[PDB]
């Protein structure tokens, strides 16, 4: 399973 | 910025004329990812060619693998031909059974 | 015995339209098993191995809901660094970000990765303790101060660590006859008189997996590099790879060089020769 939505640069 | 496709062309068993097997054609070390690769029997592109999904290595080429089923037989010359923004005329290399 | 499981992002935009392509690729070991591309019209998350499809709707809903936001994040990301950049409108740029856990043979967290890039360049990365981050430049140090403020190593690390070695143990008992195992190097020699006086050895190395191995020539029991030629290793296509070392050699004096193939699946290295 993915990890969430990495944070935006 | 870009990195000009690396080729290898073989098939997936020894080849032996008569027999089915698998032609690849594996493309690696290029960037950016927007590429074109086909198989040739006889210099004409084949149809049904899969390749494998989008992945990349550590260094941030991009690698694909392009395959389908074929038969080696005496007369028939297969290759494989790369197309990419880094190449001035498309890159043929010729499948060799011992390479 | 070991054991991996990786996510690969790529996300690629286009001054013609606006939605950048996306492509997302699963791999556990190296078997791609699930992906999802922008432009195909599934918009959903894909199995790629047949073992995948024993997972259940739950599974893909919360896998395709979590990979479009994910582009959805690239898509604002490719415009944030357009802007740290300066750069025009008017280009494609890329944005790659992978990430994902090892076991050892016991089946425990062994180490975990992740690492994001801008134009194929180091962006900004995991660092191995999994709780800081390396900026390659100065506009990722200006992302790095954002993620230290929302803990973004904590988050990534409990997941490496936790969630994705579950995952990846879940699938590896999925996995059966599909699942690719450990499998010793096929070797076989090669000969090829060249000129009257010269020859090719080639050594060649089948249907092996994992991908790692080494072959080596010794020349009268000496390691031998000058006259030799080796194929990076390639994938045959059903799980298993392939390589070959090659050396030229006086014609007749064939006997003199060793062919060494070092692999996790032989109990002791191979030696052979023509």
């Amino acid at each position: 399973k993915t990890f969430p939505p990495t944070e935006p640069k | 910025i870009q990195r000009t496709p690396k080729i290898q062309v073989y098939s997936r068993h020894p080849a032996e004329n008569g027999k089915s097997n698998f032609l690849n054609c594996y493309v690696s070390g290029f960037h950016p990812s927007d590429i074109e690769v086909d198989l040739l029997k006889n210099g004409e592109r084949i149809e049904k060619v899969e390749h494998s999904d989008l992945s990349f290595s550590k260094d941030w080429s991009f690698y694909l693998l392009y395959y389908t089923e074929f038969t080696p037989t005496e007369k028939d010359e297969y290759a494989c031909r790369v197309n990419h923004v880094t190449l001035s005329q498309p890159k043929i290399v010729k499948w060799d059974r011992d390479m | 015995g070991s054991h991996s499981m990786r996510y690969f992002y790529t996300s690629v935009s286009r001054p013609g339209r606006g939605e950048p392509r996306f492509i997302a690729v699963g791999y556990v070991d190296d078997t791609q098993f699930v992906r999802f591309d922008s432009d195909a019209a599934s918009q959903r998350m894909e199995p790629r191995a047949p073992w995948i499809e024993q997972e259940g709707p739950e599974y893909w809903d919360q896998e395709t809901r979590n990979v479009k936001a994910q582009s959805q994040t690239d898509r604002v990301d490719l415009g944030t660094l357009r802007g740290y950049y300066n750069q025009s409108e008017d280009g494609s740029h890329t944005i790659q970000i992978m990430y994902g856990c090892d076991v050892g043979p016991d089946g425990r967290f062994l180490r975990g990765y992740r690492q994001d890039a801008y134009d194929g360049k180091d962006y900004i990365a995991l660092n191995e303790d999994l709780r800081s981050w390396t900026a390659a430049d100065m506009a990722a140090q200006i992302t790095k101060r954002k993620w230290e403020a929302a803990h973004a190593a904590e988050q990534q690390r409990a997941y490496l660590e936790g969630r994705c070695v579950e995952w990846l143990r879940r699938y590896l008992e999925n996995g059966k006859e599909t699942l690719q195992r450990t499998d010793p190097p096929k070797t076989h020699m090669t000969h090829h008189p060249i000129s009257d006086h010269e020859a090719t050895l080639r050594c060649w190395a089948l249907g092996f997996y994992p991908a790692e191995i080494t072959l080596t020539w010794q020349r009268d029991g000496e390691d031998q590099t000058q006259d030799t030629e080796l194929v990076e290793t390639r994938p045959a296509g059903d799980g298993t790879f392939q390589k070959w070392a090659a050396v030229v050699v006086p014609s007749g004096e064939e006997q003199r060089y060793t062919c060494h193939v070092q692999h996790e699946g032989l109990p002791k290295p191979l030696t052979l020769r023509w």
